[PDB]
């Protein structure tokens, strides 16, 4: 398996006039995406007698 | 007093070679034969060609 990740946006409301930023942050959010690999097959056998047909 | 040898170091030969059973082919093999004047015909077309 192999993950991928995604960044989302800040949507929060911009800090204004003279308050404080420190400690009034935002909690910025990721996502991951797990894919897994397997193994597909298929095969054909064929007889000598119907190859010879 | 003639200093035999032991009762288990007495030495058992295998032949490598083997018999076979009689089996009667009814001489149908001295029959076989490509000419006209054959009992038994043999077809070998097949051989390099495809098909049953």
């Amino acid at each position: 398996s192999i993950t991928i990740a995604l960044v989302n946006r800040l949507n929060n409301a911009a800090v204004t006039g003279a308050s404080t930023l420190e400690g009034n942050e935002e909690d910025m959010t990721s996502r991951s995406l797990r894919i897994y690999v397997d193994k597909r097959r298929n095969a054909v056998r064929i007889a000598e007698i119907s190859e010879q047909r | 007093a003639d200093t035999t040898p032991a009762t288990g170091l007495v030495v058992q030969q295998w032949e490598d070679k083997f018999f076979q059973e009689y089996l009667h082919d009814g001489g149908f093999k001295a029959l076989m034969g490509t000419d006209e004047n054959a009992v038994i015909q043999v077809k070998e077309d097949l051989s390099k060609k495809a098909g049953d």
